[PDB]
């Protein structure tokens, strides 16, 4: 409602770097807010795409940002009569970024890995890797839970059980308030998808450079399955955390699996031991239900609510015709131990091929009325197809079904404006939570500052 | 806290077999590689092999192929080392090892399990007093423990009353039997003035003989 | 007696006709003061109104093009007529309606294109061996239905990119089957092989040179190939005037839009052709799989009938996709494709067993209603589609157009076209809301309040500016 | 197999000293080396992994260095607990191989041994055996040589030696040499001598007795 679309702030990265593909707010040890931006096609030392991360200090005028440097060199370790190899070419560093406390986690989901042993090998595959930084101290750590040292023959003999070779760890990421990093790995267990969790503190204290294959004992990975409903489900394409079991000592996981059960799609809520508490099934095959997930209490009852995006949902129209527009689903959490019912609200896009619901950002309480609000991105929506972000205000019954405000992309065609969103942080310290919108196709990020309400809705 | 608790000392005969255990404490045995190492005083430290308890795959030094069989039971959080066709050179201390962080490292060690391979029967020691010959200001006595099996033996003077100035030497293997000796030094005005006795106990044969030192 | 024409108390000839289609207007001078000039045409001639000064539009519907339905779709450079009439002229006065008819024939012996789009991943190795004579065997069976058959061939596996593609050791790129005891082709996304031709032995000999490749994950990239085979008209060779059958054979799940992000591919599919002279899909590694809606848009635009010929293990999957891509057919393919011939013949019959009308460019104020006559002179009201038809059958539809009020534009046109049909019925609409006596009005008339008004159709009207 | 040559086998040093233990491999092992500590009569404790990385809980006075085939463990300012055995282990290749070891011993001033000889007991002779015992107590350094003489002529068969670890109190070493004969053979001769050769004297310390005579 009260985001200012007149005076924006623009940050920009190098051309072709996909700056803005992922972003997050970052607070330093003094509570000063900055913006961390992933640029997954930033050039590296060998003039080859490797990805990069930028840490943007808040400035009303925006501009260029300093790099957050990570080791971009391929590594080789000859140990235990084996050769361990990391491959960082086209790894997509910055394809996801997240901030927790004074730590930044930037992941390279397509970093490759191989183990050589005489004439045999593990196979050069995208296990993924995440890079951890404490910018103020310069500390660096890595986390790559799907690296193994098993040879190809063994996986074949065992019918590819517990095959983590194609995890793409860090595809999606989130950090619990207690500091547990939770990585989505949609390619884990031969494209079933897995989750990898470990405390940030333990990642740092157990990492040393050059080891390549080390133990993080407090880590916890999800489980394999023989059930074909999970095959090629990309469980972990998106991840989120929240409180859904009423016990405040446990943290619950929200996992998106947009191709679950032959592309029907699903979203699952789990406890920290990966036991399934709820499953929300998609409504329409290939709609990519679970592409994006969001957790926030929208109706002010203290209980977290779930939002699910299905950006390829095809809406039914006259004369038995379908129109791909995208859809968002709202599930209000019921009082006490009960199942999430049918959706409380359906939000459906209007622009053909707009992909409404590709990203969903909690905004906090934007208009300061007592109910939390959300922003939904249609990265190719709007009457011009340039991209659009729509704000929906919370209310006692859930959300308003019509948007209170629409942000039209200030960028040219193809910018994918909205593909990444983050809100609920006051970056200029004016008392209102603000919104950052990435447009990786234009290699830019737009900052929308919230201002006092003109008059309320 | 990571602790590797190994089984008690073993006393076996040549040609027989033995199975040592290494139970994980404060962690899951399935987490890391588990190695087995052999230690002898002369020959030093030798790596026997390793196992991945998650899947059972093993690796060995070809020197130990045939004698060592490493297994593991994740249910009981234990790793095993079976030794077959035992010989005298299999007498050693055996340690189970796992790494801390580096997959291939050797950081955490169990307390070790002593293995003794012998045909000897449980034989009681012969305790002999050692008095000097027929002068100075200091006098030295001794006690000779000969022909016992198996180890150990506890040796004290005057039932643990005389302690300072005593040297009990490590036992040595004398043809399938052990021999130990101990010395003690006091002033000339103490002996033969004050009675001194050598207290030897061999719990294996349940004997606690004591010999008083007498001059010549 | 008084009716709605008089009791309304109109002020002009134009307002009179807008009351009801039954009303008329008299422009005669010698008309009594108390007599209303807006009544039934019978009451005006009853009151000595000059027949030449009677404004009474009647809504009609005459045909302008009425070519006969063809009995054979063979021969000609597509002078075939499948819809009759082809063009009619419609005249409607305010709030009136007029009915008209259309005939649609599923013409016998109509040309047919069949493009065979084959999964050539490693699981289809034996399927290649059993279709080596399909080109000639298919020509034998389709010769009974059409005398203008063209067939072509294309093949797909998946996007040749990690992790779909094996990329180690270097030997595995030239031969993805290296770690087995065989050789297979390097991985390819989609390759066009044989442009649509009536020389069916070209099909046999091209297929006999084909071989499979191999990739890592079970879902394959066939939807990439369906798109390219649809929008690369010139290269595939679809004919303007022929049924287009795209036969898609696979035994596995399929990749869908937004899967490509597992290979770092985020760029949406652009729906354009990207198959150049080397006959391979060059955007396979840079562009995402297409979405169902985008596929539907292109299949409908190129009039392509997509056939999902898939094995029993994924029939339910593809039947469910078929319901989201209207007009698509599913057939059960045997595990070695040995039954694909009858599968194509059955699908071609099913495709030409339906006639469904579609309306394009219908004005807002116009509304249509349909009565269908299928099978045997059996009228089915409120229906604009027939099913269970056979080649050569003819159906018809009664159509009524109802206009609300009178629009600003007095001449519009719309189209009635059967789905997938070339021919169509163009309905040129004219809205008769005016009177002929208006074209001979008198501005600033001496008869109307000293030139302050206009004299038209025998009455005085307030001029412009009042 | 990769040979690990660890040097030196021992060193006599003092508290506060900064010592270094080297390890040389038969080929390159690119920092895939570990360092181990074994306190007297106890199990092992990890010190270093991958050449330079301290095991959790190890004091920072320990440090590892080196590359290629040559590495070093360095203890800065020795502590009392640091006097123990140390080993290197490579894991660049299977099988894992260890170094010969290094024992850190306490340094002190030289001390000559106290030699004491003891004829056979009455009880032993009555049984049929005869053991002459020779104690060599509280000497430093550990390098000592014993020699038995029967009637002035050297005797080598039937000797049983045993040494103590460095004493906790005075940091000296002690030794026990035992010559065992049959009662019959022991009586064919009269003089029984054990000679101690240490670096604290150019002339060996001699102690002897005569059978029957006393
Ligand atoms: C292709 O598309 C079809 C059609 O949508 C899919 O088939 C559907 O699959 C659903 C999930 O497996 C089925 O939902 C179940 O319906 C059960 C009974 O109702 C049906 O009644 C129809 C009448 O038309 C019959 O044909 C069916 O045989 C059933 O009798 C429910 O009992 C069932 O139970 C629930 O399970 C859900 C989990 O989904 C739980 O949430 C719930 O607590 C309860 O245990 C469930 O609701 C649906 O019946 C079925 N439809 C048909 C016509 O078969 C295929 O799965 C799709 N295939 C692919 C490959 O995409
Ligand atoms: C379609 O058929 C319907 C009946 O199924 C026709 O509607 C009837 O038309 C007659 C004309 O003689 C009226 O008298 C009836 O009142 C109508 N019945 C209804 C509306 O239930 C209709 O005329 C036909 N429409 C077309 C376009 O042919
Ligand atoms: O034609 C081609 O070139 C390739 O054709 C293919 C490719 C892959 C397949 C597989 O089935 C590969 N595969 C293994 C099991 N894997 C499970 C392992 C245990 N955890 C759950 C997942 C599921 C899976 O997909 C089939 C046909
Ligand atoms: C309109 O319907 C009548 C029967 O009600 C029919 O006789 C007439 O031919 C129809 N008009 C047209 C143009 O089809
Ligand atoms: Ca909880
Ligand atoms: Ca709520
Ligand atoms: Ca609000
Ligand atoms: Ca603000
Ligand atoms: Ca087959
Ligand atoms: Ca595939
Ligand atoms: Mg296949």
């Amino acid at each position: 409602l009260n985001l200012d679309p007149v005076q924006l702030t623009f940050y920009a990265g190098p051309n072709g770097s996909q700056f803005g593909f992922s972003l997050d707010f970052h607070k330093d040890s003094h509570g000063r807010v900055a913006i961390v931006v992933g640029a997954p096609r930033t050039l590296g030392p060998s003039q080859e795409e490797t990805g990069g991360v930028f840490l943007c200090p808040w400035r009303a005028e925006g501009g260029q940002c300093p790099s957050l440097l990570f080791d971009l060199r391929d590594e080789t370790r000859n140990v235990g009569s084996q050769t361990l190899q990391t491959f960082k070419a086209r790894q997509g560093l910055g394809a996801s970024v997240v901030s927790w406390s004074d730590v930044i986690v930037a992941c390279a989901p397509w970093q490759h890995w191989n183990v050589l042993e005489k004439t045999e090998e593990a196979e050069k595959t995208p296990v993924g890797s995440c890079f951890l930084a404490q910018p103020e101290s310069g500390r660096r750590a890595e986390y790559s839970p799907c690296r193994g040292n098993t040879l190809s023959r063994i996986y074949v003999e065992n019918d590819f059980s517990w095959d983590k070779r194609y995890c793409e760890a860090g595809f999606s990421s989130v950090v619990t308030q207690a500091g547990e990093l939770v990585l989505g790995a949609p390619g884990g267990y031969y494209f079933l998808g897995l989750l990898a969790q470990a405390p940030v503190a333990d990642i740092f204290s157990s990492y040393r450079p050059g080891i390549l294959l080390w133990h993080v004992s407090s880590q916890s990975l999800s489980f394999d399955s023989s059930n074909p409903e999970y095959f090629d489900g990309y469980w972990g394409y998106s991840v989120a955390v929240g409180e859904f079991d009423g016990d405040l000592n446990t943290t619950e996981y929200v996992v998106g699996a947009p191709t679950w059960s032959w592309t029907l799609g699903a979203v699952e809520i789990l406890d920290s031991y990966y036991q399934r508490l709820h499953r929300l099934r998609g409504e329409q095959m290939a709609s990519y239900f679970g592409h994006s997930v969001a957790v926030t209490d929208v109706n002010g009852d203290g209980r977290h609510d779930l939002l699910v995006g299905a950006p390829l949902y095809m809406e039914s129209r006259a004369d038995r015709k379908l129109a791909e527009v995208g859809r968002v689903y709202l599930f209000l959490q019921p009082r006490g131990p009960h199942a999430l019912g049918a959706p409380s609200l359906l939000l459906t896009g209007t622009q053909l091929y707009g992909r409404f619901g590709s990203a969903i950002a909690p905004l906090g309480d934007l208009d300061r009325d007592g109910y939390n609000d959300i922003a939904v991105a249609a990265p190719y929506g709007g009457p011009s197809g340039r991209g659009q972000v729509l704000v929906f205000l919370g209310q006692s019954e859930g959300l308003r079904s019509r948007p209170s405000q629409v942000l039209d992309s200030p960028f040219p065609t193809g910018s994918a404006f909205g593909f990444s969103l983050r809100g609920a942080v006051d970056i200029d310290d004016n008392g209102y939570p603000d919104l950052i919108v990435g447009a990786y196709g234009a290699n830019q990020v737009a900052v929308y500052r919230a201002q006092p309400v003109v008059k309320a809705s | 806290e990571v602790q590797l608790q190994q089984s008690g000392a073993e006393l076996v005969k040549p040609g027989a077999s033995v199975k040592l255990s290494c139970t994980a404490s404060g962690f899951n045995i399935k987490d890391t590689y588990v190695h087995w190492v052999k230690q002898r005083p002369e020959q030093g430290l030798e790596w026997i092999g390793r196992i991945d308890p998650a899947n059972g795959y093993t690796k060995y030094d070809p020197k130990f192929q045939g004698k060592a069989t490493i297994t593991a039971d994740t249910s009981s959080n234990t790793a095993y080392l079976q030794l077959s066709s035992l010989t005298s050179e299999d007498t050693a201390v055996y340690y189970c090892v796992r790494p801390l962080y580096d997959y291939y490292a050797m950081d955490y060690w169990g307390q070790g399990t002593s293995v003794t391979v012998s045909s000897a029967k449980t034989t009681a020691p012969s305790v002999y007093p050692l008095a000097p010959v027929c002068t100075g200001s200091s006098v030295t006595l001794g006690c000779l423990v000969k022909g016992y099996f198996p180890e150990p033996v506890t040796l004290t003077w005057n039932s643990g009353s005389l302690s300072s100035g005593v040297h009990t030497f490590p036992a040595v293997l004398q043809s399938d039997l052990y021999t130990l000796s101990s010395s003690v030094t006091v002033t000339s005005s103490t002996w033969p003035s004050q009675s001194i006795t050598c207290n030897v106990a061999h719990p294996a044969s349940s004997t606690k003989v004591d010999k008083k030192i007498e001059p010549r | 007696g008084p009716n709605i024409c008089t009791t309304r108390g109109v002020s002009s000839c134009q307002q009179c006709l807008a009351v009801s289609p039954m009303c008329a207007w008299c422009s005669d001078e010698a008309l009594p003061l108390g007599s209303p000039r807006c009544d039934l045409k019978e009451n005006l001639l009853k009151d000595n109104c000059a027949p030449e000064s009677i404004e009474f539009p009647v809504s009609e519907a005459r045909v302008l093009e009425d070519r006969p339905l063809s009995d054979k779709g063979s021969g000609d450079s597509s002078q075939v007529t499948q819809v009759s009439p082809q063009r009619i002229a419609l005249r409607l006065r305010p709030d009136d309606s007029k009915n008209f008819s259309i005939q649609v024939r599923q013409v016998e012996d109509y040309p047919v294109d069949i493009y065979y789009l084959m999964d050539l991943s490693y699981s289809m190795k034996d399927d290649l061996w059993s279709i080596q004579n399909l080109g000639t065997k298919l020509a034998t069976q389709m010769r009974k239905l059409t005398s203008n058959l063209r067939i072509g061939f294309g093949a797909f596996v998946d996007k040749p990119v990690s992790p779909y593609m094996y990329i180690s050791p270097p030997e595995a790129l030239e031969n993805p089957c290296y770690d087995m005891k065989t050789t297979c082709l390097p991985m390819f996304g989609y390759k066009h092989v044989l442009t649509l031709t009536d020389q069916v032995t070209r099909f046999n000999e091209e297929v006999k040179k084909q071989s499979v490749s191999r990739n890592r994950d079970a879902p394959e990239g066939g939807f990439d190939a369906i798109m390219q085979a649809t929008v690369c008209d010139e290269k595939i060779g679809w004919r303007n005037d022929a049924s287009h059958l795209l036969v898609f054979t696979t035994d596995a799940k399929t990749h869908i839009a937004l899967d490509g992000r597992l290979a770092g591919i985020v760029q949406p599919n652009d729906g354009q052709c990207h198959v150049g002279s080397d006959n391979h899909y060059s955007a396979s590694t840079t562009m995402d799989y297409p979405s169902l809606g985008l596929m539907t848009e292109k299949l409908s635009q190129k009039n392509i009938n997509l056939i999902f010929a898939v094995t029993e293990n994924v029939v339910n999957l593809y039947q469910n996709y078929s319901e989201l891509i209207p007009g698509t057919t599913v057939g059960v393919l045997s595990m070695d494709s040995s039954n694909v011939l009858q599968l194509i013949v059955d699908a071609y019959g099913k495709i030409r067993s339906k006639v469904e009308l579609e309306v394009r460019d219908l004005p807002e104020e116009l509304s249509l209603s349909f009565n269908a006559t299928c099978l045997n002179n059996e009228v089915i009201p409120g229906l604009k589609s027939c099913m269970g038809l056979k080649i050569g059958d003819t159906v018809s539809f009664s159509i009524e157009a109802k206009v609300r009020g009178c629009p600003q534009e007095k001449e519009k046109s719309f189209t009635i076209k059967p789905v997938g049909f070339k021919d169509s019925l163009i309905v040129q609409v004219t809205f008769d809301c005016d009177c002929a006596c208006q074209a001979q009005a008198e501005p600033n008339s001496h008869r109307c309040n000293n030139g302050n008004g206009t004299f038209e159709c025998g009455v005085c009207r307030c001029g412009p500016g009042w | 197999d990769i040979l690990m040559t660890q040097s030196p086998s021992s060193m006599s040093v003092s508290l506060g000293d900064t010592v270094s233990i080297t390890c040389h491999a038969s080929q390159g092992i690119s920092s895939n080396i570990g360092w181990l500590q074994q306190k007297p009569g106890k199990s092992f404790m990890g010190l270093i992994y991958y050449g330079t990385n301290l095991v959790d809980g190890v004091p920072s006075r320990f440090s590892g260095s080196g590359s290629g085939a040559d590495y070093s463990l360095t203890i800065s300012s020795l502590d009392s607990e640091d006097f123990a055995d140390y080993y290197c282990v490579q894991y660049a290749q299977l099988p894992y191989t260890f170094g010969g070891g290094t024992k850190l011993e306490i340094k002190r001033a030289d001390a000559a041994p106290t030699v004491s000889i003891f004829p056979p007991s009455s009880e032993q002779l009555t049984s049929g055996g005869a053991s002459v015992v020779c104690f060599l107590n509280n000497f430093y350094p550990k390098d000592i040589n014993v020699k038995w003489k029967i009637d002035g002529s050297e005797r080598q068969n039937g000797v049983l030696n045993s040494w103590t670890d460095q004493d906790s109190k005075d940091s000296t070493y002690s030794m026990s040499s035992t010559l065992t004969l049959t009662k019959d053979e022991y009586e064919r001769h009269n003089s029984y001598t054990c000679e101690a050769t240490h670096k604290t004297s150019t002339s060996p310390i001699v102690k002897s007795f005569n059978r029957n005579e006393c």
